[PDB]
Parts: C-alpha cells; sequence; structure tokens
C-alpha cells in the first residue's frame, strides 16, 4: 500500500491524480503534514524539499522539480536564456527580452532603450509589451513609466506584430502543450494541445483595448463580446487546427509548427537538467509544465513562457491526468496503449 | 584561473587557485547558573518529601 | 554495574516473580543452586545487574519476598528454584489481607513494611551504582495491591532520584477471586500514578482470552497465565539483562517512552504464541505482524481504538538486522494512523542474540498506547457500580478508611482516563 | 611547533576517538606500545606530528588527548583495547552513571559535579604544551553527555583558554542508529548553548555514513565499528595538515580563517572521495577529475543536502596520494563548466588546495580498500541548513505538546531555555538564508 499527502489544494490537476490513486485501492492519503509518505502533491510556493529523502526505508517522490522555478519565472526565463551558452543571446525563437526593475528599487534599462532607439530610427516596427497588469505600447516612455508605478520586477519584450490570424475572424491565439518530466529527466509531450484564441478581430491600431490583442481565457470570457463563437470556450484543439492549416496554408500542425514546438521543449529543459536533475538525489522529482507559444505569419513559432503549476482542458483532465500516474507515479511505485504522449528523446 | 602561493615541500605541495574576483559568561556567571538549577533541583524534590510527608 | 532491586508482594505477585526468576535464571545459565553452568559469556556480561555474586562462585537474586501470610512464599521456598533465593530476604506475616487493600496500606502492611525496607536498604548498600527498583504485584488483592503501594510510596522517599518500575496484574470478573477488586485496583492505580516511572499493565482477561482462543486452553488455571507473564516479563528486561545500547537501563528506556509523567502505563505484547504446530520456523514477516496485533497483546485493550505515543520492540535470535528493520518500517508505514505524528520516530527496535528457551527466535513489544484508557474504564465503571451504592465498603471502613478517600481515588482516575483522551486526538 | 588537545565526549566522541587514534598510529608509524621507530630524536622533539603526539623519556608516543564519558563501559574498552598502552590512566575520565539521553542531565546535574575534574586534567595535558594552539572536541548532538556536558565544556574552556581555538567534530542524529526520541531536543540545545564557543564545527550526518557504509561498501546493517572506521579516514583527512609538514591550514587558526568569513556560519561540509570496498575483486583505480568530480555529488557528502541551491562562501581540496597542482587545475577548469557552483558575491571564486602525496592508510582487516588518491572537500555552504530545518522541524513537533519536555525541568533546567535555544536556531536559519538566496 502506497502513501501520498496533498498540500496544494488548488491544484485542479493533482486533484484529479488524488482521485485516482484512490481509485486503483493501492494508495492511502494521510494527512498533510505526516512524514511518512512515498508521494508528497506538494505546495506551490516554499516547498520544504530539504526535509524529502530522509525517512528510513521511504522511497520518497515530489511532484515539483527543485530550482526549476529559473525557467517558470518571467525575469528568470529572460536571465537564463541570455545568459546560457545553450540557449544564447540570439536564440532565435525567444523575443527580444529586457529585465527592467522598477526606478524605486542587473536592471536592463538603458540596454533596452538602445535597441529601441535603433529600431525607431530604422522604420522598423517598435511595439513592446511590459508585464509581470499588462501594457502593449509603441512608445518607450509609457513602458517605462508603467513599471516604475508598480514595485516588482518586469520584463519588455518585443511585441509580434505579424502573427498568425485564423480565418474567419482575423483573430489571434496562442498555443499551450503539456509536458510532463519523470523522475530519469525523460521529456514527455502530451499529443494534445490546446489553441486558447480570440474571439475578437486583431486590431493592429490600437493597444488600447486588449481583449484582441491577449488570448488569455479569463480575458476573453470578460471582456471579448463574442466569446464562444467560433469554438467552444475559445479552445481550437489540434485535430481542427490541423485540419485548419491543410485547408488554408496546405500544410500540417506536425510540420509547420509541432518540430519547432519540440525543438524548444528540449533546448529549455536540457538547459537546466545538470541543475534540477534528480538522478544521484536522496529524493526523486516529477514536473507537469504548460508551455505557452506564439505563431506568426511566417509559420515560425516563439515562445512566450513556461507555467509551473499549470492547469488543463476541461476536455483533457481525464486523459493527461491518468497519463501523469502511468508515466510519473507507478514508474516508481507500480502496482499488482499506445501512449498518449511523446517522448523527446536527448543526451542526457 | 590564477594560482597563487605555490608553496612545495617534501610530504606535499599546496597553492591556491583564484577563477573570479569577488564583487561570553564569566565563571561566576557559570556557576550561578549550574547553581540555579541545583536550587531548582531541591526545591522539587522537598515539594515531593513534603507531600510524602502529608 | 548498574543493578535493579526486585520486590515481589502478595500470591500473585511471588508466583509470578517466582517463575520470572525460574525463566532468567535459565537465559542466564544459573541452575537452582545459583551455580552458573551456561556456555556463552553473553550470559554474564550484564549478570550482576539481578544477580549478586557470592562465595564459591554463587549467584544469588536481588530479590525481596514480601508477604502477609506464608502460604504462597512457603511453595516458593519448596518451588523448583525455591533454593536460590536469599533466605534472610523473605518477609512476611501471619494475619493475612483477606484482599483488603486497606489492610495492606493502613494496618496489617503498616506493621510489616519497616522490615521489609531494612531488607531493601540492605541490598542497596551493596550495590555499585543502583538503578533503581521492579515490583511484581497485582492489583485486586490486599497486600501485593495495598502493601506494594504503600511499599513503592516509602522506597521512593527514601530513594526519590531511583526509578520505580512495576508489573501490576489489573482484575477482571472473568478471572476473579473477590468482588472488591475494583476497590482495590482503583486505590492502587492512584498511588501508581503519582509514584512509578513504568508500570507494565498485564490484564487476566488478557492473559485468560489468549489461554482460551489462541493456546486452545480449554480451562486455564493461574499457572497457564503466570506462563505468558513470565516470558512477557522477560522480553521486557532483555534490553536490561544483555549488552546492548537501545533502552538497556530504567532511567533511559523511560526518558524514550514517557512523554508526560502520569501517562507512564504500558501494554505488553509477545510473540510467538503456538498451541501444542510448534516446531515450525517463524519468518520475521510472521514475528513482526502477530507482535502488533491485539490478540498478542496482554493489556486486553484494542490499540486500533488509540494511538501510540511510543513503541519499543525487541527481537531474539539470530536472524536478518537488515529484514527487522524492513518488516517494522513497513508497519509504521502501513498503519500510520496509530501512531502519533508529533512525535518523530517514536518506533524504536532493539536485537539481541539470545533467544528464550525452546525457540528459534521471538519479538516483545511495549507499546504506550492512549488505548490503555479502556483498561481504566473498565476499572472505573466495575468501581462505581458497587460505590453508588456502598457495597462492600465496610470492610474498609472497618479498617479506618473514610468514604471521602474512595470518592477520590475515583475521581483520579478519571481525571487519568481524560488526560489520555485529549492526546487521543 | 603548537600543540592541539583532543576531547572525546560520551561514547560517540570516545568510540570515534578510539578509531581516529587507532588510524594516526598507522599513518605516523606509532606501534600500540607508543614506540615510534621513525622518530630519531628519544624523548622529544619539535616535529608537525608532535603537535598530536607527546613523548616520554623511555620514547613512547602518548596522545594528547582526553577521554570522558559518565558512564565506565564506553571508556572499559580503551583501557583493555589493543591501544590501552598508548594512553595513562589520567587521560580517561568515566563517572557512574550517565545522562540517561537527557541534555539537562548532563549540562546541569552531572556536568556542575565533573567539570573541575575535567578541566584539571585538561590542564595537565595543557602544561605539557609550549605553544598549545586549541581544542579539538569529539561528541554527539543526541547523547545527554555528547550534547549536555560539552556545551558546559566549551563554556568553561573559552574562560580557561580565551585566546585557544576550538573545533568540533560532532555527529548529527540519525534515526536509523538512533536509540532515543529526545535527540532533536539534544542537538538543538547544545547548539544553542555551543554555537559562541565553538570557531569551526565539521557535523557528520550518520544517515549519509549509514548510506555510504551499504552503497559504497556492500555492508547490508553497518555497526558502529564500520561507521567509524569510515569517520576517522574523513577526519584524518582534516587534521592531516596540522600532523604533517604542509602550508595549509598548518593550525587551528587557518580553519577559520579559511572555512568561516562570517562566525555564526562555521559548519563546513565535508565531501570525501573515493570509498572502495576492501571486499572487491579489484577496482579501476580513480584519476584526480573523477575523484575531485565526485566531491559535487550528494553520494558521499557527510551531510545529505543540495549544493546546487545553495552559495558557497569557502571551498578547499585536500589530496592525499598521487597527485599534482597541473591535474587538479585541469579538473576544477572541468567542473567549473558543467556543475552549479555558486559563490557569494562578496567572496571570491577560488580554490585552496593541499596535498599530501602519502595515499590514504586503511587500517588492517578495514572495510576500506587502499586507492591510490583520495580527497576532502571542505566547503561552507548555504545548502547544509537544510540539516537544521529538518532537525528543527523535529524539534517544533515535539516542543508544541511539550512532550518529555518533564525530563529535562525535572533537571533543574527552566522550560524557557527550550524556547530561547529554539529562538536561536530560527535566527541561524535566517542567516543562511540571508546570505544564499536571492
Ligand atoms: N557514528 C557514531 N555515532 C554514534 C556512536 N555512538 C553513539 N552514536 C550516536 O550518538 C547518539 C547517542 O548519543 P551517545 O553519544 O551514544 O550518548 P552519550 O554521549 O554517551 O550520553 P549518555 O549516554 O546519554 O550519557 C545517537 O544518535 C547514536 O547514533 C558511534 O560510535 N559512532
Ligand atoms: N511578445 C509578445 N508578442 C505578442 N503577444 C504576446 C507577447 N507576450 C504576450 N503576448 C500575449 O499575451 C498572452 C500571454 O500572456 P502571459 O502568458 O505573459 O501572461 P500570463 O502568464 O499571466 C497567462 P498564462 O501564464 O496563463 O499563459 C498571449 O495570449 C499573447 O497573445
Ligand atoms: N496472573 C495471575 N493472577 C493472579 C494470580 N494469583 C492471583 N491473581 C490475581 O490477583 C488478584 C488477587 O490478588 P492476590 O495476589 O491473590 O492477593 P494478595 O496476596 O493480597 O496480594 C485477583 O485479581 C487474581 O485474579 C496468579 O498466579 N497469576
Ligand atoms: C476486603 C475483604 C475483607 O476484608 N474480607 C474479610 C475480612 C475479614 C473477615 S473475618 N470475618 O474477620 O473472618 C471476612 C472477610
Ligand atoms: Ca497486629
Ligand atoms: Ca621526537
Ligand atoms: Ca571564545
Ligand atoms: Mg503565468
Ligand atoms: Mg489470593
Ligand atoms: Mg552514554
Amino acid at each position: 500500500m502506497y502513501t501520498f499527502v496533498v498540500r496544494d489544494e488548488n491544484s485542479s490537476v493533482y486533484a484529479e491524480v488524488s482521485r485516482l490513486l484512490l481509485a486503483t485501492g493501492q494508495w492511502k492519503r494521510l494527512r498533510k503534514d505526516n512524514p511518512r509518505f512515498n508521494l508528497m502533491l506538494g505546495e506551490r510556493n516554499r516547498l520544504p524539499f530539504g526535509r524529502l529523502g530522509h525517512e528510513p526505508g521511504l522511497v520518497q517522490l515530489v511532484n515539483y522539480y527543485r530550482g526549476a522555478d529559473k525557467l517558470c519565472r518571467k525575469a528568470s526565463l529572460v536571465k537564463l536564456i541570455k545568459t546560457s551558452p545553450e540557449l544564447s543571446e540570439s536564440c532565435t525563437w525567444f523575443p527580444e527580452s529586457y529585465v527592467i526593475y522598477p526606478t524605486n528599487l542587473t536592471d536592463e534599462r538603458e540596454v533596452f532603450l538602445a535597441a529601441y532607439n535603433r529600431r525607431r530610427e530604422g522604420r522598423e516596427g517598435n511595439v513592446w509589451i511590459a508585464k509581470s497588469g499588462i501594457l502593449i505600447s509603441s512608445e518607450a516612455s509609457e513602458l517605462l513609466d508603467f513599471i516604475d508605478e508598480q514595485g516588482q520586477v518586469h520584463v519588455i519584450q518585443k511585441y509580434l506584430e505579424k502573427p498568425l490570424l485564423l480565418e474567419p475572424g482575423h483573430r489571434k491565439f496562442d498555443i499551450r502543450s503539456w509536458v510532463l518530466v519523470d523522475h530519469l529527466y525523460n521529456i514527455y509531450l502530451y499529443r494534445e494541445g490546446v489553441l486558447r484564441t480570440s474571439s475578437e478581430p486583431y486590431n493592429s491600431a490600437n493597444f488600447q483595448d486588449k481583449t484582441c490583442h491577449l488570448t488569455n481565457h479569463c480575458i476573453q470570457k470578460e471582456y471579448s463580446k463574442n466569446y464562444g463563437r467560433y469554438e467552444e470556450g475559445n479552445e481550437m484543439f489540434f485535430e481542427e487546427f490541423n485540419q485548419y492549416l491543410m485547408d488554408a496554408l496546405n500544410t500540417t500542425l506536425e510540420n509547420s509548427i509541432l518540430l519547432q514546438i519540440k525543438h524548444i521543449i528540449r533546448s529549455c529543459l536540457m538547459c537546466i537538467e545538470p541543475a534540477i536533475s534528480t538522478k544521484h538525489l536522496h529524493y526523486q522529482s516529477f514536473q507537469l509544465f504548460g508551455f505557452d507559444f506564439m505563431v506568426d505569419e511566417e509559420l515560425k513559432v516563439w515562445l512566450i513562457e513556461v507555467n509551473g503549476a499549470p492547469a488543463c482542458a476541461q476536455k483533457l483532465y481525464a486523459e493527461l491526468c491518468q497519463g501523469i500516474v502511468d508515466v510519473a507515479i507507478s514508474s516508481v511505485f507500480p502496482l499488482a496503449p499506445t501512449s498518449i504522449f511523446i517522448k523527446l528523446h536527448h543526451h542526457h | 584561473m590564477e594560482v597563487i602561493e605555490l608553496n612545495k615541500c617534501t610530504s606535499g605541495q599546496s597553492f591556491e587557485v583564484i577563477l573570479k574576483p569577488p564583487s561570553d559568561p564569566s565563571l561566576e556567571e557559570i556557576q550561578k547558573k549550574l547553581e540555579a538549577a541545583e536550587e531548582r533541583r531541591k526545591y522539587q524534590e522537598a515539594e515531593l518529601l513534603k507531600h510524602l510527608a502529608e | 554495574m548498574r543493578e535493579i532491586v526486585h520486590i515481589q508482594a502478595g500470591q500473585c505477585g511471588n508466583q509470578i516473580g517466582a517463575k520470572f526468576w525460574e525463566v532468567i535464571s535459565d537465559e542466564h545459565g544459573i541452575d537452582p543452586t545459583g551455580s552458573y553452568h551456561g556456555d556463552s559469556d553473553l550470559q554474564l556480561e550484564r549478570i550482576n545487574v539481578y544477580y549478586n555474586e557470592a562465595t564459591g562462585n554463587k549467584y544469588v537474586p536481588r530479590a525481596i519476598l514480601v508477604d502477609l501470610e506464608p502460604g504462597t512464599m512457603d511453595s516458593v521456598r519448596s518451588g523448583p528454584f525455591g533454593q536460590i533465593f536469599r533466605p534472610d530476604n523473605f518477609v512476611f506475616g501471619q494475619s493475612g489481607a483477606g484482599n483488603n487493600w486497606a489492610k495492606g496500606h493502613y494496618t496489617e502492611g503498616a506493621e510489616l513494611v519497616d522490615s521489609v525496607l531494612d531488607v531493601v536498604r540492605k541490598e542497596s548498600e551493596s550495590c555499585d551504582c543502583l538503578q533503581g527498583f521492579q515490583l511484581t504485584h497485582s492489583l485486586g488483592g490486599g497486600t501485593g495491591s495495598g502493601m506494594g503501594t504503600l511499599l513503592i510510596s516509602k522506597i521512593r522517599e527514601e530513594y526519590p532520584d531511583r526509578i520505580m518500575n512495576t508489573f501490576s496484574v489489573m482484575p477482571s470478573p472473568k478471572v476473579s477471586d473477590t468482588v472488591v477488586e475494583p476497590y482495590n485496583a482503583t486505590l492502587s492505580v492512584h498511588q501508581l500514578v503519582e509514584n512509578t516511572d513504568e508500570t507494565y499493565c498485564i490484564d487476566n482477561e488478557a492473559l485468560y482470552d489468549i489461554c482460551f482462543r489462541t493456546l486452545k486452553l480449554t480451562t486455564p488455571t493461574y499457572g497457564d497465565l503466570n506462563h505468558l507473564v513470565s516470558a512477557t516479563m522477560s522480553g521486557v528486561t532483555t534490553c536490561l539483562r544483555f549488552p546492548g545500547q537501545l533502552n538497556a537501563d530504567l532511567r533511559k528506556l523511560a526518558v524514550n517512552m514517557v512523554p508526560f509523567p502520569r501517562l507512564h502505563f504500558f501494554m505488553p505484547g509477545f510473540a510467538p504464541l503456538t498451541s501444542r504446530q510448534q516446531y515450525r520456523a517463524l519468518t520475521v514477516p510472521e514475528l513482526t505482524q502477530q507482535m502488533f496485533d491485539s490478540k498478542n497483546m496482554m493489556a486486553a485493550c484494542d490499540p486500533r481504538h488509540g494511538r501510540y505515543l511510543t513503541v519499543a520492540a525487541i527481537f531474539r535470535g539470530r536472524m536478518s538486522m537488515k529484514e527487522v528493520d524492513e518488516q517494522m518500517l513497513n508497519v509504521q508505514n502501513k498503519n500510520s494512523s496509530y501512531f502519533v505524528e508529533w512525535i518523530p520516530n517514536n518506533v524504536k527496535t532493539a536485537v539481541c542474540d539470545i533467544p528464550p528457551r525452546g525457540l528459534k527466535m521471538s519479538a516483545t513489544f511495549i507499546g504506550n498506547s492512549t488505548a490503555i484508557q479502556e483498561l481504566f474504564k473498565r476499572i472505573s465503571e466495575q468501581f462505581t457500580a458497587m460505590f453508588r451504592r456502598k457495597a462492600f465498603l465496610h470492610w474498609y471502613t472497618g479498617e479506618g478508611m473514610d468514604e471521602m478517600e474512595f470518592t477520590e481515588a475515583e475521581s483520579n482516575m478519571n481525571d487519568l482516563v481524560s488526560e489520555y483522551q485529549q492526546y487521543q486526538d | 611547533m603548537r600543540e592541539c588537545i583532543s576531547i572525546h565526549v560520551g561514547q560517540a566522541g570516545v568510540q570515534i576517538g578510539n578509531a581516529c587514534w587507532e588510524l594516526y598510529c598507522l599513518e605516523h608509524g606509532i606501534q600500540p606500545d607508543g614506540q615510534m621507530p621513525s622518530d630519531k630524536t628519544i624523548g622529544g622533539g619539535d616535529d608537525s606530528f608532535n603537535t598530536f603526539f607527546s613523548e616520554t623519556g623511555a620514547g613512547k608516543h602518548v596522545p594528547r588527548a582526553v577521554f570522558v564519558d559518565l558512564e565506565p563501559t564506553v571508556i572499559d574498552e580503551v583501557r583493555t583495547g589493543t591501544y590501552r598502552q598508548l594512553f595513562h590512566p589520567e587521560q580517561l575520565i568515566t563517572g557512574k552513571e550517565d545522562a540517561a539521553n537527557n541534555y539537562a542531565r548532563g549540562h546541569y546535574t552531572i556536568g556542575k559535579e565533573i567539570i573541575d575534574l575535567v578541566l584539571d586534567r585538561i590542564r595537565k595535558l595543557a602544561d605539557q604544551c609550549t605553544g598549545l594552539q586549541g581544542f579539538l572536541v569529539f561528541h554527539s548532538f543526541g547523547g545527554g553527555t555528547g550534547s549536555g556536558f560539552t556545551s558546559l565544556l566549551m563554556e568553561r574552556l573559552s574562560v580557561d583558554y580565551g585566546k585557544k581555538s576550538k573545533l568540533e567534530f560532532s555527529i548529527y542524529p540519525a534515526p536509523q542508529v538512533s536509540t532515543a526520541v529526545v535527540e532533536p531536543y539534544n542537538s538543538i540545545l547544545t547548539t544553542h548553548t555551543t554555537l559562541e564557543h565553538s570557531d569551526c564545527a565539521f557535523m557528520v550526518d550518520n544517515e549519509a555514513i549509514y548510506d555510504i557504509c551499504r552503497r559504497n561498501l556492500d555492508i547490508e546493517r553497518p555497526t558502529y565499528t564500520n561507521l567509524n572506521r569510515l569517520i576517522s579516514q574523513i577526519v584524518s583527512s582534516i587534521t592531516a595538515s596540522l600532523r604533517f609538514d604542509g602550508a595549509l591550514n598548518v593550525d587551528l587558526t587557518e580553519f577559520q580563517t579559511n572555512l568561516v568569513p562570517y562566525p555564526r556560519i562555521h559548519f563546513p561540509l565535508a565531501t570525501y572521495a573515493p570509498v572502495i570496498s576492501a571486499e572487491k575483486a579489484y577496482h579501476e583505480q580513480l584519476s584526480v577529475a573523477e575523484i575531485t568530480n565526485a566531491c559535487f555529488e550528494p553520494a558521499n557528502q557527510m551531510v545529505k543536502c543540495d549544493p546546487r541551491h545553495g552559495k558557497y562562501m569557502a571551498c578547499c581540496l585536500l589530496y592525499r596520494g598521487d597527485v599534482v597542482p597541473k591535474d587538479v587545475n585541469a579538473a576544477i577548469a572541468t567542473i567549473k563548466t558543467k556543475r552549479s557552483i555558486q559563490f557569494v558575491d562578496w567572496c571570491p571564486t577560488g580554490f585552496k588546495v593541499g596535498i599530501n602525496y602519502q595515499p590514504p592508510t586503511v587500517v588492517p582487516g578495514g572495510d576500506l580498500a587502499k586507492v591510490q588518491r583520495a580527497v576532502c572537500m571542505l566547503s561552507n555552504t548555504t545548502a547544509i541548513a537544510e540539516a537544521w530545518a529538518r532537525l528543527d522541524h523535529k524539534f517544533d513537533l515535539m516542543y508544541a505538546k511539550r512532550a518529555f519536555v518533564h525530563w529535562y525541568v525535572g533537571e533543574g533546567m527552566e522550560e524557557g531555555e527550550f524556547s530561547e535555544a529554539r529562538e536561536d536556531m530560527a535566527a541561524l536559519e535566517k542567516d543562511y538564508e540571508e546570505v544564499g538566496v536571492d
């Protein structure tokens, strides 16, 4: 009988995993403070990694990689890409970004203005986005003044002015990919992704109204008036999106987009593997990641950010959560297909 | 990757490699503490004997 | 040279105490005449803990036999190992106690207690470094219960910084001699709450059920019950009698088992308990599964009704100490709901190479469980069923006691129950 | 030449001390009778090994050591053991009854009545020293003597020997071999009262030594002898610079200068490699890069923790055997480009290296195999704070219910000393966090 604890009551994902584990009859849940556990579904912030792997006779496993925050933080990701030789500052799939600390607190203010003044002089598109509460503007004076009014670290990156627009609608969108990394640092990509689309026509002459520019599921469902028009919940899945790329663009999701996404996932996770791997550690880690991508009208994929505690599309909870139990939990704690994941081989 | 202060002798050598530059209670006070705890022990045993005498 | 002084009082106390010395004398190679005839140095390594060494290389137990009538001790003196006890250590009267706690504690017992303390003082003055005392007695009678607790009160006065340990037989209506046993047990329990550091609770009902259901003894006798007590007393004292480091000391045992001064009442357990299929080899998994099963427990309390504050396990014989740790960690990791989570690593395991007589290996269980409150609840209910009608009190008021003293003992034991209840949640 | 006095307190200290002096003797060619054929100066001399051994007219080399235990059974082994002839009776002190795993019993009740005797015996050793450096104190955290009496002895040493350095070798408690539930109490009580009196302390977590013995030495159920033979190899590596000719860590002061820039953070992590099974058919001898790289593996750290998620304040590499500086620097470069090594911004990113050409001495019949080269890395990492967190957590669990507190109050200790000691640890954990995390 395997034992586990639940220290994150808000995780819609592992709420289902906990439900599945108990459904097997071979997993028993303990109070969240019982140290005699095999598996920890740990909290988001300040997870006590230092107390894992010190229970005699218990192989302990946790659903978070210590140190993965370097990849799942706005400012952290920028610093990681610019400083890691594996990614280099010339990384071709990450928008030009800069770490900007508010003036009330290193900082890349002047470095940003240099690149900014260069674009302004060259007649090129000079629209940037600030985030950490987001502001889109073409004037550097507005972006910097917006961060100084706050009190947390922000990042300014180039705004993709030529995004791929779905038709009909002439609308923006992003792509969410779920990636599961097991204790052996195998990189599995869920075969099912979701396009979080904007139900509003993309308007390039007005960044004030951010309803057609931000594809967040909560924004379209709160400030958009065409929510759920073209697809239920502004969530087009790969089957539909693939058939679209064929009818309209005469290509496939695999060739035009999926190769770039698989390449980006590998590069990011392989980069930090020496820093977060639990191969020789007294405990074991695995984690689910939510990668967010952008597609421009040239069918080039850009990485937007990485989420360390992602949610899942309602339709895909059952399949994905079961996959988490098969490859991540039962792989270390077996029980008495056609895999739903795509293994991204690499050199450890 | 500099090597400084290399010292060598018959039974070994030692050196320093720099990769990157940077960016009580008195004797009296102890006796009091010890004698204070001894007094609290004596007091507790006196209450235990007082309890047994009753 | 950490000596322990043994005291056995009353009928039950002297009959169980006799069997105890019979068992461990064999385990240490001491024959009925006190001569050593063992074949292992481990037998003598810690022999001086329970035995004095006399001339001619004779080992004399450090035991004092006390009773208010001669009968039982005449049997011991004529028993198997009767000749091994120091003749001067027989302290007895002629009146008897008539199963009366007041007679043993206030009247008949008071007349004899000083002479018993003269022998105790004599044994202690010859100890290089006295650890403490261990008393065997029942709580349902008069001498072991009433005079036993009187002896403990007066020993704690003369040796206030030594450890007081007792094996206490709790009465049960299923194995009862008189109807006043709950009176005597309730009066003693209060004394034990105050003046002992460790008490092994032995319920005659559990001993009976084990003899009847598990051992398949049709008509159990006191002798059958005392066989279980012997084996248990040998198991819980192994840490003290042989080389080791886990426990191996009355005070160190107390520090690891008693998180609160009044909650020092232990449930002992033993394995195996086989009915005569007695030659079969017993594996480590089997030893562990049985040692934790309630049917192997001698307090007659269901552990699943409470929680273990601390646990001490002792495995005897040549076995895989690696395989012992695994099974132990398996029991804790398979029933962690029955262990308090505010005492980390509260389950300690000890190994001993010398197994009991006639067994390849065995396991003894010592638990400080909050379920023990069921035992005090039964006693309290039986006490109140009679005390509410003042039934049978004239036996006690005739010895100078007042009803108020009964009310106080009643409340004191109900407080003890309430104390266990708060730590169970 | 300046002398060093070793003090062994409690069972863990004494038994570990027995294994070290056994090793010291084999290393310096000293026999059980104290004779040393290679010492051509009979009855005296100021060689490096004289910092740990004095000499008599008859030519006996006597350790500068004191063994203290409140119970006589452990120290009786030393009196009749193989090296019974090394020590004279003045060096071995034993009481009649121990501290029962009770800090307050060792520090107050029993400590008060024996402290003056121990100091007198240490004073005798000091009077043979012409330039005493300080003391090396071996003890456990979890025992009542190792914890309680040690902190009392450290307080008095700071009084009787003000300007003398004091280093610790402390045994961190591990349940797989622990025999007491209250060891978290004792560990935290003894760290609080010793923190201001210890200039540098090397913590060894029994859990780590246990797992190394099972993993590398293939010992299914390690014993204290197995554990102590391995611990004395690490200890020997740390004290070798004081006993042999050299220029690094030549005196106890240099230990603080090189490993402890901040006073309270004086607990360097020890890492040792390689540990090869003697029963092995025959192992392939590892290179300088391979053993150096092993210093950054959690598997051979004296305390299991993740240095990848801390910041270094200092780093010493202590090599023994066939090693040349050219190979050390080459391996270090290779490790920098592969490992996550972050130094605090107010400290240089460097490595002090010491090399002793004599390879590790293995005890005949021991468990360790002879190797041609070995290394012990001493690094002051914030990552070792994981150990304080673990321990402070278990403390919080029991103290929230006052479980077992009556045993300490019963020995004259005030309950308020629990919270006072715990608050000090909370400030210690905060110090690490302020130095390591951004
Ligand atoms: N590595 C190692 N640890 C030991 C040894 N002896 C005891 N320990 C550890 O020390 C802790 C217990 O403290 P001890 O040193 O035995 O107790 P003590 O200092 O003698 O104090 P008291 O016996 O209570 O008077 C436990 O965590 C043991 O695992 C040893 O020889 N080697
Ligand atoms: N450089 C850029 N160019 C174009 N659009 C961008 C962009 N950066 C962000 N966006 C827009 O913002 C949205 C993503 O915002 P972001 O992910 O930074 O906020 P967030 O992290 O709170 C949402 P989540 O974490 O749930 O994916 C996308 O829908 C995208 O359209
Ligand atoms: N287990 C066991 N219990 C006994 C024995 N003799 C008496 N008892 C129990 O002890 C109680 C009677 O006390 P007893 O020892 O006979 O009275 P005392 O001589 O005045 O101390 C009753 O509960 C009996 O069941 C015995 O040999 N073994
Ligand atoms: C507590 C029980 C008790 O004292 N019983 C007892 C005592 C004396 C006598 S008599 N009548 O004097 O022989 C009869 C019974
Ligand atoms: Ca009379
Ligand atoms: Ca000399
Ligand atoms: Ca000082
Ligand atoms: Mg986000
Ligand atoms: Mg009777
Ligand atoms: Mg000891």
